[PDB]
């Protein structure tokens, strides 16, 4: 890929997402998703190997199917209201189809099967876009249609995503598959609180993106994609093991780190609405996420794994990776809890 | 599911056990079928006959757990003349766990099931009594 | 009988869909999509959209020509499957026709039908407009407005088609 | 939800102008000038009232003027007109440009005998004003009363009392 | 009606010609006569084996280009708009982007067949 | 609703089921995707044409344009799948279970 | 109140955050920590290296944080303005109670025996 | 829109096609133009929660115009009652019908 072509394709990924977020018309929302899907596929295939080909194919079939259900909802909505404005839908059947359509786009359970496989099959830089930027457009739509979403449906998807994400990550040694199941688990928190307070869905979304960007950037810095390969980091760059430890404890939601903030504000909103059982169930189930985060911290920072002789050659060379924004992102991922009241900026 | 759930909660506790056992069996059987469908879809059976065998094995196990809980919980209430006591569902819940343990030929599963199903069922009766909401309607 | 023209074409529409949805050899699936595209053009034309009907037919004829070429190259076997050759294909094919035939039989008998949702079977003409006497085609005015009202639509579609060429070149450069 | 009020078959009766479209087209330009007033009073009524039932009387005066207009042609210029619309009727598209010779004969006949001048290109598409003694309708859409707006929030924006008040935060 | 009658008559005329063609002549069918033709020797391999397409990339580009003309065919009607400044700009814009996409595929050697 | 909607909605559902119930050929599933879009085009065109929503008459045309971009994208991936394995069978795309 | 505006005009009738705001000092501190982490990951002397870079980390954080704190304060002012105006518009939903003393209100006694 | 850049910049990207009572070419009106105008003006500015109950009459009429379900039910009933009398020999249509 020509560097200019890579930039044009990247800007088209962003343009499609932007179109979704600024459109007042369901047709332009659908166009934004289609433009975004068209541009991302070449980023998945960038390395051209059978796993990238399989990943892109599975991604294309899933997203293309979701778009047809998305457009079906729009047309049913048109029949029963005669307008195209992006807002609540005027038919329950349309609401279900659109809700499922966005669930498949996000990879929520039980539409989750593609997320672990696609993430594993593409590079780390492409995986970063998939698990972060690609969440913006579907969430921005849920943010506008939630007054007509079926509560039982959306909370069922949220419950299943948290369970399947937590259980799915327990059996993974591949970092990209660990991030994928973590993303599924975190998607559930965002949608669980959506019926009650959409502002808390944005907060969770933003904090999830910062922490997820931090982790991927650190994996890219060391070109690590497996647990054992990451366990050599203490011998190359000791500092990076401490950042991984702090970031991973944050993604586990442990006070006083930033990742506790969204779990905390979501539990507050749910209890205000007399929802007690669900947040309790969600918080306990999130301990599964903490478990397989803690395994990574053990193999990465809190112990010293065996090294290889050739590792000594790497001592003599500096890190050349760009690691753009990593100093800022890691601080935000960890030291933001004292500023929680700043969440009103999202109101 | 809403129609079958409503039927169970519309006949008072401890009265008309046969009707209750049909409701819990109907709920159990449906749950077993849902499990069979995903299982057959995601773990392909080697033969059509086996896929049917797996379906019947799960649907029967699920329906048995439903019937025994519905039978035990109603009969315990009628016998004890305590219609609105969460303890009745604890007896029914544990009995279901034993049926699961028997169908699996695993005492340890039977022990754990009798506990966790016992607590979960008793927790449901308290929720009905006190109005605990699982999927709480938005209010504020 | 002619008053039910849109219904008859729509029945063939579904039959073509059952054709390629049962998934025989893509050669015959393409045939089923051409029939559906043909009668689909007939349905839309009968609602006053001659340009929309002919355009969708024209596009899908070009698309199925490419699919045919790709099929002989990348989706062929020694014994391509017709609908009768395979038990799974035949079962889906028969199931589709029987579901279709029973919807037709009952909607005609009762002038109405409940298939999940309620559909009225009085004939499709009843909903048509009663007073037209303009000196233009309203569909042509709406479509032509793409170049005066749809500036934004023109930009995003034109850009997507250009990016599409760039992308398929990237995707297929091993 | 109510009975739709329809005029009786007696009220809908008027002497029709029973000529073919070729006849109407051949006389259209002069008819547009000679019968402008009742015609434009009927079209104002229809667009304001938005109800065919509310403009029947104006509709009849359109018909009456049409018959009066065509009777003048019959009295004074029957043969020149019959030649003209016969030429128009032959064309599948009823084109004016195939009958300029017969049109000239008809035009000069009505000019000499009735002082009828043909409108210019662009005249009949002008938007005109019409004086009417019918009162402008008050609620042509039969709108219900609009719901009242939400009570407006006004006043001086003051700092939040004791800050955010989120849990322990003091700011 | 006229249209459906015309189509039915044409395709019925063609069908009758085929019916006559098959039922009028004397037939003599045996295995060698109906065997596949390949210049006198038996074919080597099925004719259903994959046939590589060397112009596959032009074929995909045809799909994208064939939709462009759907966007352009309304241009005679769009020229009747009063807002001719916008219409002319967007018409030229669309055609240029088609030309740019063609020039890109040309310069990148997409129009050369795989050898 | 009017009876035409029964068969157009039915056609969409048939193709959706056809899409979700795979066989071997990946080309066959791509056809079901194209069929799904065809039913959406017809279903949208009927509504717009019958309601005299003049400006919406361009919407079905825009629908076809992004249908071709999807079909072209689908065929591009099919070429790569075919090059790797020599068939367009979807059972070959199972490397990412592990 | 203004559509898609970071700071509506009415927000100017509120006092701006002080430049010695404790929250702003924390944000500046986070910028300092980011500067230190930048040196450490790149294996430069953490405290000494690139003081120009470390200064810009502190300055950019404080700059952005000042505006976020201003919008934060503005949104809480708006919340209270909305809440109090609504109470005024619906007196019958927020009626003032008659406040009984503890000598009149009966509370039950629970001995700790 | 999630981000209302169209309002901030005062540029019309897509809202010209959102409703059928917006300005059309050559002022061609939609069939339900009056009904949707009445509904839109009833519900303007009060929010969906209020509009769902306070503009129910306008929305129901608009829905009837769009899908005509009540009219088709009415005509299906009359046509049924006619076939009931034709076979029973209890009604002869008029010449004009
Ligand atoms: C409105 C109505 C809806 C609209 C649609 C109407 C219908 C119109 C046609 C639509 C297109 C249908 C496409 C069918 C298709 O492509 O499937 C091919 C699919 C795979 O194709 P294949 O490569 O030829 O595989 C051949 C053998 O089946 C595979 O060989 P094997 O060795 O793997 O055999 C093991 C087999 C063993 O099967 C079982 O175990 C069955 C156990 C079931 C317990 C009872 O495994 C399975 O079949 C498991 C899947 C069973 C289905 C899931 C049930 C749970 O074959 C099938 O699954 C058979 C289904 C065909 C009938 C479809 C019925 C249509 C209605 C669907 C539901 C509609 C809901 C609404
Ligand atoms: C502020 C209010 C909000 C509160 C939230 C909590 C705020 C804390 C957020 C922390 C943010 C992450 C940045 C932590 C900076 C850690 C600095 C450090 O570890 O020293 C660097 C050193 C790297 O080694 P090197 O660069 O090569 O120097 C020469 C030694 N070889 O490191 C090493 O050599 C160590 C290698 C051995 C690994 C030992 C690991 C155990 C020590 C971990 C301590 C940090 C734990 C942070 C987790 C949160 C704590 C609350
Ligand atoms: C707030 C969150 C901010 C998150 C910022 C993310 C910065 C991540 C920087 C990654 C480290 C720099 C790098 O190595 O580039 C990776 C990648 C470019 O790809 P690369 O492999 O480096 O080379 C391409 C040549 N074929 O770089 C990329 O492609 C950029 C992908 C990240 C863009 C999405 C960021 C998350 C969403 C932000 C929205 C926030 C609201
Ligand atoms: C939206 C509303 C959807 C509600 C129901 C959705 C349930 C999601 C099910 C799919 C995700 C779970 C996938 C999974 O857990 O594996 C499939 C599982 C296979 O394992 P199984 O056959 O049950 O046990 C073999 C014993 N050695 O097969 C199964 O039996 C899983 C059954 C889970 C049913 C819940
Ligand atoms: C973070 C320090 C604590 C470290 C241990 C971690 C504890 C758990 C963290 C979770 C969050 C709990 C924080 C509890 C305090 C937050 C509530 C609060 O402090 O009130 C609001 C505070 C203003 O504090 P105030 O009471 O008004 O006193 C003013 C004194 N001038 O306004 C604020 O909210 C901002 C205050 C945050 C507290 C840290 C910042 C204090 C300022 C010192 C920054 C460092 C400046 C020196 C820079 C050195 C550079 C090398
Ligand atoms: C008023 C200030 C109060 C301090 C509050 C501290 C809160 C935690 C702030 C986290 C950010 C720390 C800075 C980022 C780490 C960079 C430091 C490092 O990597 O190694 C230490 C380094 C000295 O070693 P060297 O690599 O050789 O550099 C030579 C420069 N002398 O550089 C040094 O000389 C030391 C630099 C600081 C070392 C920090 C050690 C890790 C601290 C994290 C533990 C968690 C913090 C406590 C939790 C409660 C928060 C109040
Ligand atoms: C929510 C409440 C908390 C508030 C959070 C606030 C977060 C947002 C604030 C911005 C965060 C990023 C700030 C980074 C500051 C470090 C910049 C720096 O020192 O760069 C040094 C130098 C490049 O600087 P230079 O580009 O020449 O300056 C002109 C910029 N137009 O060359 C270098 O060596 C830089 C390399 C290290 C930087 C990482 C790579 C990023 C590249 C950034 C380029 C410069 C950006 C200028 C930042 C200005 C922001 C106002
Ligand atoms: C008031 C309503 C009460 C409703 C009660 C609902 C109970 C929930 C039932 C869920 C479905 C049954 O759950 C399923 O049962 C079968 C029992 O054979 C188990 O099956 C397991 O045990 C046996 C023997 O080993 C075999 O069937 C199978 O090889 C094995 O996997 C499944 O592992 C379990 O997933
Ligand atoms: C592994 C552990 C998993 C988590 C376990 C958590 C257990 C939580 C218990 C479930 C909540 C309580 O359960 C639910 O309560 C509501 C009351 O609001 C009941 O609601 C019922 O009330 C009336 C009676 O007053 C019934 O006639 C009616 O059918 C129903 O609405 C439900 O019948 C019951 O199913
Ligand atoms: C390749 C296979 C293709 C399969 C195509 C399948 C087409 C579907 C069949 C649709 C048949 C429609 O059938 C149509 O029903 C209506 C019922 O009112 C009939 O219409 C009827 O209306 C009045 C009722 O007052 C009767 O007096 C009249 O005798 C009768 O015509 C039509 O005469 C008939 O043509
Ligand atoms: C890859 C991106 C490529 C983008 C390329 C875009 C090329 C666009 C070139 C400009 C096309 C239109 O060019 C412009 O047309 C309008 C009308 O049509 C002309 O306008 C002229 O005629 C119109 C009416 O017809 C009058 O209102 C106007 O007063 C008069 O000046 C402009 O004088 C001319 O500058
Ligand atoms: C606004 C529409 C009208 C403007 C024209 C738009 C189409 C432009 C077409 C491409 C123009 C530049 O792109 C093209 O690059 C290739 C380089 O491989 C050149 O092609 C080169 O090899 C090919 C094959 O041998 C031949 O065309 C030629 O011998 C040679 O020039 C073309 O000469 C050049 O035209
Ligand atoms: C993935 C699934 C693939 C298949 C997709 C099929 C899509 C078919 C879309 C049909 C949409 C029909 O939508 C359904 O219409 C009926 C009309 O009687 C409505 O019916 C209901 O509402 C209306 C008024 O609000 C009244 O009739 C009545 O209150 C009630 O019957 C339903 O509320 C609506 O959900
Ligand atoms: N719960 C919702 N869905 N919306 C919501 N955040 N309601 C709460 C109202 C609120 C809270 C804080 C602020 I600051 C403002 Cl201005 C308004």
């Amino acid at each position: 890929m020509n560097p200019i072509i890579f930039i044009i394709i990247l800007l088209t990924i962003m343009l499609g997402t932007i179109i979704v977020m600024i459109s007042s018309h369901w047709l332009l929302v659908w166009i934004g998703f289609e433009m975004n899907m068209l541009a991302i596929i070449p980023i998945m295939m960038k390395n051209h190997n059978p796993r990238a080909t399989e990943a892109s194919t599975k991604y294309f079939l899933t997203q293309s199917t979701a778009s047809m259900l998305l457009m079906m909802a729009v047309i049913i909505n048109l029949m029963f209201s005669g307008q195209w404005t992006v807002m609540k839908l005027f038919n329950p059947m349309a609401s279900m189809l659109m809700t499922m359509a966005l669930a498949m786009k996000l990879g929520m359970a039980p539409f989750h099967f593609w997320v672990p496989e696609v993430t594993q099959g593409i590079p780390l830089s492409s995986g970063l876009i998939l698990l972060t930027w690609q969440k913006l457009a579907p969430m921005s739509v849920l943010y506008q249609i939630f007054p007509s979403i079926n509560l039982n449906l959306i909370l069922t998807l949220s419950v299943l995503s948290i369970l399947i994400g937590g259980w799915g990550g327990l059996n993974q040694t591949q970092l990209r598959k660990i991030m994928a199941y973590s993303s599924i688990a975190h998607m559930g928190w965002m949608t669980a609180v959506l019926p009650y307070n959409p502002t808390m869905t944005l907060l969770n979304l933003i904090i999830y993106i910062i922490m997820t960007s931090t982790m991927f950037t650190m994996f890219m810095a060391n070109s690590t994609t497996t647990t054992l390969s990451l366990s050599h980091t203490w011998n190359k760059t000791p500092i990076m093991t401490v950042l991984i430890l702090a970031t991973l404890l944050s993604m586990g939601g442990l006070p006083p780190l930033s990742g506790f903030m969204p779990k905390w504000m979501i539990i507050q909103e749910m209890t205000k609405n007399n929802s007690i059982i669900l947040p309790t169930f969600m918080a306990i189930t999130a301990l599964l996420n903490l478990y397989f985060y803690m395994r990574l911290t053990y193999s990465t920072t809190l112990t010293m794994f065996p090294s290889t002789n050739n590792m000594k050659m790497k001592w003599q060379f500096p890190l050349m990776k760009k690691m753009t924004f990593l100093p800022t992102m890691v601080v935000l991922s960890t030291m933001m809890l004292p500023l929680t009241p700043m969440l009103s900026v999202l109101e | 599911a809403k129609t079958v759930l409503r039927q169970y909660w519309d006949i008072p506790e401890g009265t008309e056990c046969h009707r209750k056992t049909y409701a819990t069996t109907s709920i159990g059987g449906a749950a077993g079928l849902v499990v069979s469908a995903y299982s057959v879809a995601l773990k392909t059976p080697t033969s059509f006959l086996e896929g049917v065998a797996r379906t019947g094995r799960y649907t029967f196990t699920a329906a048995a757990i439903g019937a025994i809980f519905g039978l035990t919980s109603c009969i315990s209430a009628q016998v004890r003349e305590k219609p609105d006591d969460p303890l009745n569902y604890l007896i029914g819940g544990c009995a279901g766990g034993l049926i699961l343990g028997a169908r699996t030929r695993s005492y340890g599963i039977g022990a754990a099931a009798c506990a966790y199903m016992g607590l979960t069922a008793a927790l449901v009766k308290m929720g009905q009594l006190e109005g605990w909401q699982v999927f709480a309607e938005p209010k504020v | 009988m002619m008053l039910y023209i849109v219904f008859i074409l729509s029945v063939i529409f579904v039959m073509g869909f059952v054709g390629f949805s049962s998934k025989p050899s893509p050669i015959y699936g393409g045939l089923g999509l051409i029939v559906s595209g043909g009668v689909g053009c007939g349905i839309v034309l009968n609602f006053g959209g001659s340009f929309l009907g002919l355009m969708v037919f024209l596009i899908y004829l070009g698309g199925m020509m490419v699919v045919f070429g790709y099929t002989t190259a990348m989706a062929t076997e020694q014994y391509p499957e017709i609908w009768l050759s395979n038990k799974a294909v035949l079962g889906a094919f028969v199931t589709g026709l029987l579901m279709e035939f029973f919807m037709v039989y009952y909607v005609l008998k009762d002038k109405e039908v409940e298939v999940v949702f309620e559909f009225n079977g009085l004939g499709d003409w009843v909903i048509y407009d009663t007073g037209d006497s303009g000196f233009f085609s309203e569909e042509a005015m709406g479509i032509a407005a793409l170049y005066s009202y749809g500036t934004w639509l023109v930009i995003v579609t034109g850009w997507s088609l250009l990016i599409g060429v760039v992308v398929i070149m990237e995707i297929t450069r091993g | 939800p109510g009975i739709v009020e329809l005029p009786s078959l007696e009220d809908l009766k008027v002497q029709e102008v029973k000529v073919s479209s070729s006849v109407l087209k051949a006389a259209a330009h002069h008819y547009g000038a000679q019968c402008d007033k009742p015609n434009k009073e009927f079209m104002l009524c229809r667009w304001e009232e938005k109800d065919p039932r509310r403009c029947l009387e104006e509709g009849k005066l359109v018909n009456q003027c049409a018959l009066e207009f065509f009777r003048q042609i019959k009295r004074h210029c029957a043969e020149p007109f019959t030649e003209y619309w016969t030429c128009i009727d032959y064309s599948g598209l009823q084109l004016f440009r195939r009958c300029r010779k017969q049109q000239a004969q008809f035009d000069e006949c009505v000019l000499d005998k009735l002082g009828w001048v043909r409108p210019d290109l662009g005249d009949l598409s002008k938007v005109t004003k019409v004086k009417t003694d019918r009162p402008l309708p008050e609620n042509p859409y039969h709108s219900r009363a609009r719901p009242e707006p939400n009570p407006e929030v006004e006043g001086d924006l003051k700092p939040a009392r004791h800050g955010s008040r989120l849990f322990f935060w003091t700011m | 009606m006229n249209l459906m009658l015309a189509l039915l008559t044409n395709f019925t005329l063609a069908t009758l010609l085929v019916i006559i063609a098959f039922w009028l002549p004397q037939l003599n069918v045996y295995s060698e006569k109906t065997s596949p033709y390949e210049c006198g020797f038996d074919p080597m391999g099925s004719a259903r084996l994959p046939f590589s397409m060397k112009f596959f990339l032009v074929a995909i580009t045809f799909l994208l280009f064939d939709l462009e003309i759907a966007l352009l065919l309304p241009l005679p009607w769009a020229s009747q708009t009063a807002n001719l400044n916008t219409m002319l700009t967007m018409a030229l814009f669309l055609i240029i982007l088609l030309a740019v996409s063609l020039a890109y595929e040309w310069t990148q050697k997409g129009l050369e067949w795989t050898e | 609703m009017s009876m035409v909607y029964m068969n157009i909605m039915m056609a969409f559902t048939v193709s959706l089921v056809g899409l979700l119930m795979y066989r071997s050929h990946l080309m066959s599933s791509l056809l079901c995707l194209e069929g799904m879009m065809l039913s959406l085009f017809v279903m949208a065109a009927l509504t717009i044409l019958n309601s005299h929503f003049t400006l919406a008459s361009m919407m079905p045309i825009i629908l076809l344009v992004f249908a071709a971009c999807e079909a072209a994208l689908g065929l591009s991936l099919l070429v790569m799948v075919s090059n790797t394995y020599g068939t367009d069978y979807v059972q070959n795309l199972n490397l990412l279970q592990c | 109140r203004a559509t898609f505006q970071f700071l509506p005009d009415e927000a100017r009738s509120l006092p701006p955050p002080k430049l010695t705001d404790p929250r702003l000092a924390f944000v500046g501190f986070l910028g300092y920590c980011s500067g230190l982490i930048d040196n450490a990951i790149r294996r430069r002397p953490v405290l000494l290296a690139g003081l120009h870079r470390q200064l810009l980390y502190i300055t950019s954080f404080v700059f952005v944080g000042y505006y976020l704190l201003k919008r934060q304060d503005y949104m809480y002012a708006v919340r209270d303005h909305d809440m109090f105006s609504y109470i005024k518009s619906h007196p019958e939903d927020f009626p003032e109670k008659d406040k009984k003393t503890y000598g009149e209100v009966f509370e039950e006694f629970h001995p700790v025996r | 829109p999630f981000f209302d850049v169209q309002k901030r910049l005062g540029v019309d990207l897509d809202r010209w096609m959102t409703i059928q009572s917006a300005e059309q070419p050559h002022k061609i009106p939609s069939r339900c133009h009056a009904f949707e105008k009445e509904w839109i003006e009833c519900a303007h500015g009060i929010g969906s929660i209020r509009a769902e109950k306070e503009c129910k009459i306008e929305f129901e009429d608009f829905r009837e115009c769009l899908l005509r379900q009540k009219t088709m039910k009415r005509l299906h009933a009359i046509r049924r009652q006619r076939e009931k009398l034709i076979k029973e020999g209890k009604y002869t249509p008029p010449p004009h019908h």
